[PDB]
């Protein structure tokens, strides 16, 4: 499969997600930026440059969605591993290895703040996954290393 | 970290609600001052419900609050207490639905049964919620004045096919006020429909009547239409009769008759020699009750009426 | 198989219980799933889970994917298995995102354009897919029966386009429909028809 082929079908993949993100009854305005105390484990704020933090925080966010049982949320956790499978497959093809990130030791935490609240919970991950990947889609262009 | 009360609430549409909440952050207790409210986490609710009580609570108030869409599986709505920089995980639900489910029957021709019916599939507001009417019989007219109206008891009824709860009654009384209204009970509390009463005697919607006949007058050319008055009510009333051209669609034609005296009338026909039929209505000359079923159709027989003019 | 509009599922169905004579024989459905697309280089797969799925009035066996991956390849191949052994059909390669076929247009409107004399079109993208598209363009006399000439669009950006009729009074009827541009994909279906209301385009030519 040729190089070009992967690069244009991330960036459909994340538009396509994306285009899902924006479909739930829940998120339409809600912000990307906003701060709250407690939920400070979930990736977003800062950006991200090299590919081992990219996998990181698109691990922690499919992790944070297995927990959710909601339908519309499975097909999301789909489509991100394929999304994962081809930021593999793109480090490969830029000559450096990236090793499968395991379990982030700081998503346990996450028990108390599931059943104190949800609302919160699911408007902040939907948020913060639809302003990731629009800083997906804006930074791959310059094509950064590993 | 923050403290709501109350936490839940469960008021009608229309209501008035209340809302408290403390904030403290790094041991410290931020002023009333800076407290602001979010609503939904999406639209930030206007200072002007802002109200300062102490220098730690501040409390807002809602005013005409709507309707809460189904959003996925959660059926709540959420209220913040936030600092102008962070806002807490934890809300506070807001619970509102609708009460006006309308009521309305009929006092059937034999007086002794009255059936009617409450429907609840088009509202969504309410969901895993009993429902259970209630009722009154000690006035002998109603809407004479409000009142409170503390006494009730219950009843049952069971569902259809369609999703109107049809009930039906046993031996009523003719002169009579019948107050009655649904009542809404939830995991948080429970409310009740707005009051409401029908009177048995002037809903009464009379059985059809039969024995109808018609034919044309002979030597005079004018169709006459003989029916019986119905057994039941014993009240006055207006008939209607509708009539035309029989065929497998009829240019039909409306006329009614003000006086209970009359029983048959006579009217010209454009065309003389043609198959017609005709039929019959029922309804209360002062405008209380409901139109009766359609009678059976009646029809005639073509013959000569006088003698030919041209030969 | 097909993928809707929505992207959310993969239906299809197997068309050898009613053509085929050779029947009495019990039938299943095996399907492989691989994390990349699948390789151009034929093989069969050792392992595979069994998908149990039921049977059509019309004698088509129509089974869904409830949860479907949209870049991951899938195999499946038919399991004809008899008294005195089994045997196993030719496999094939499905991949979701060159099946999907695209939801039809909304809001067509139509209407003449003023002082000109011309015809023209305006038509929304539909949600799904992301890719860049190409349109249909249909239009004809309004009647019983409607003649239909046809105009090609190859542009992703174009939103409208304007285009000659030899009659200007008589009320036009137009439908859309779109396909992927790169040509891995199936049409749409015409959307509702949209009617053009009668107006004075000009002033008249003579007295
Ligand atoms: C909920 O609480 C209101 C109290 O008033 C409310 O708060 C004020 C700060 C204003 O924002 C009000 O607009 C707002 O309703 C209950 O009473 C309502 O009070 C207002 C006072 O302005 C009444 O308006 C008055 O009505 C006259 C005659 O129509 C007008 O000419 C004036 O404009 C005057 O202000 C209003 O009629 C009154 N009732 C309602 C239904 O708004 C309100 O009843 C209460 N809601 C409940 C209990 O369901
Ligand atoms: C309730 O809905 C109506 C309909 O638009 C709107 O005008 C009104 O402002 C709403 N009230 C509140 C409190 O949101
Ligand atoms: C349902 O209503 C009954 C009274 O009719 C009440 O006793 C019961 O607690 C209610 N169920 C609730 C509130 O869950
Ligand atoms: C009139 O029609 C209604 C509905 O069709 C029916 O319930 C009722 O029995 C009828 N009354 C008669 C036939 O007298
Ligand atoms: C095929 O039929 C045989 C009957 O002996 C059975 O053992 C086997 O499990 C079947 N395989 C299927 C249904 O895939
Ligand atoms: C178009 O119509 C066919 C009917 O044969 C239907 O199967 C198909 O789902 C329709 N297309 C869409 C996008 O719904």
């Amino acid at each position: 499969v040729p190089i070009q082929k992967v690069q244009d079908d991330t960036k459909t993949l994340i538009k396509t997600i994306v285009t899902r993100i924006n479909d739930i009854s829940h998120t339409q305005s809600v912000s990307s930026k906003q701060k709250v105390t407690g939920l400070d484990f979930i990736p977003g704020l800062h950006p991200i440059l090299t590919l081992s933090k990219m996998d990181q925080t698109l691990a922690v966010y499919q992790q944070i969605l297995t927990s959710m049982p909601s339908r519309n949320v499975i097909q999301i956790s789909n489509d991100l591993e394929n999304l994962r499978d081809l930021l593999h497959v793109l480090a490969f093809s830029k000559s450096c290895h990236l090793p499968w990130a395991s379990g982030l030791e700081t998503l346990d935490s996450l028990g108390g703040v599931l059943e104190a609240s949800g609302y919160s919970t699911e408007v902040v991950a939907l948020s913060r996954l639809q302003g990731s990947l629009q800083d997906m889609l804006w930074q791959l262009d310059l094509s950064p290393g590993c | 970290d923050v403290i709501y009360f109350p936490p839940k609430i469960l008021t009608s549409v229309g209501s008035n609600v209340s809302f408290h909440c403390i904030y403290k952050k790094e041991n410290k207790i931020v002023p009333s001052k800076e407290i602001v409210w979010w609503m939904n986490l999406a639209e930030k609710i206007p200072q002007s419900q802002y109200d300062v009580v102490s220098d730690h609570v501040s409390k807002v108030t809602f005013f005409n609050l709507n309707e809460t869409k189904p959003r996925g599986k959660f059926t709540y709505d959420a209220v913040y207490c936030c600092n102008e920089h962070e806002c807490h995980h934890r809300y506070a639900e807001l619970y509102v639905i609708d009460v006006n489910i309308n009521i309305s029957c009929e006092t059937d021709g034999y007086l002794t049964k009255m059936t009617c019916r409450w429907s609840t599939s088009t509202i969504q507001s309410l969901a895993e919620s009993t429902l259970q009417l209630r009722y009154h019989r000690s006035s002998l007219y109603c809407s004479d004045i409000p009142s409170i109206h503390p006494i009730s008891e219950p009843k049952d009824c069971y569902l259809q096919s369609d999703g109107f709860y049809e009930c039906i009654f046993q031996p009523i009384f003719l002169l009579s006020g019948y107050t009655m209204w649904i009542r809404i009970n939830h995991s948080l509390g429970s409310l009740d429909s707005p009051p409401t009463c029908v009177l048995p005697d002037s809903v009464v919607k009379p059985l059809p009547p039969s024995s109808v006949k018609a034919e044309i007058t002979i030597n005079i050319g004018l169709l006459k239409i003989s029916w019986e008055k119905p057994v039941f009510p014993e009240n006055n009333l207006q008939f209607q009769i509708r009539y035309g051209l029989s065929g497998k669609e009829v240019q039909w034609k409306m006329y009614e008759v003000y006086d209970a005296k009359s029983k048959s009338v006579s009217l010209p026909v454009p065309d003389l020699c043609a198959v017609y039929a005709v039929q019959v209505r029922c309804k209360r000359l002062d405008g209380l009750g409901y139109w009766s079923n359609w009678s059976n159709p009646a029809y005639t027989v073509v013959m000569d009426i006088k003698v030919p003019m041209r030969g």
